């Protein structure tokens, strides 16, 4: 099954760089913010886009960061917005193999090397 | 407005009615302001 729908785990400049390959490319986009960028750019800059960090399924709020580098929230996005393809962009989770893991845990694609490959 | 369509607005202020008998409603959308006029049914305005 060919990429139909990435969701981009960034925020900013990155974020919004990924949309735009997508989209030229005819894939839709899922953008993730915490409540700190409820007012950012980038996320009017995805076909639809869904808060991480705060909400029931969660002890305590998670801090502005923090939201981006939930590996669960990033996974619960994917779930909730049915996309099939994940970019971590750069900085954030794009090097983490528990990252890579969890993804191909839950049958996601991670736009980026192999689990091995990081480690 | 949709799943995955999330407005944020806020209620900045509310005017004094005017004649002609509008008020206006001093919004933030997504940051940025808008006004909205409507008549001041409640207390007699068309
Ligand atoms: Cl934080």
């Amino acid at each position: 099954g060919p990429i139909s729908k990435i969701l981009v785990a960034n925020r900013s400049e990155i974020a919004i760089r990924v949309f735009r390959a997508a989209n030229e490319l005819g894939i839709k986009t899922v953008a993730i913010w915490a409540e700190e960028d409820k007012l950012a750019l980038h996320r009017f800059k995805a076909d639809e886009s869904y808060q991480v960090g705060r909400g029931p399924h969660l002890a305590r709020d998670l801090g502005p960061i923090e939201s981006y580098l939930s590996i669960d929230e990033v996974i619960r996005v994917a779930k909730l917005s049915g996309a099939d393809a994940i970019h971590p962009g750069y900085g954030l989770l794009s090097e983490s193999p528990e990252f890579v893991d969890a993804c191909n845990k839950a049958g996601i694609i991670f736009i980026g090397p192999k689990a091995d490959t990081m480690r | 407005i949709e799943k995955g369509k999330t407005l944020v607005i806020v209620n900045q202020a509310v005017s004094a009615t005017d004649s002609q008998g509008m008020v206006t409603v001093f919004f933030e959308l997504n940051g940025q302001p808008r006004r909205i006029k409507v008549p001041d049914r409640a207390h007699g305005a068309t």
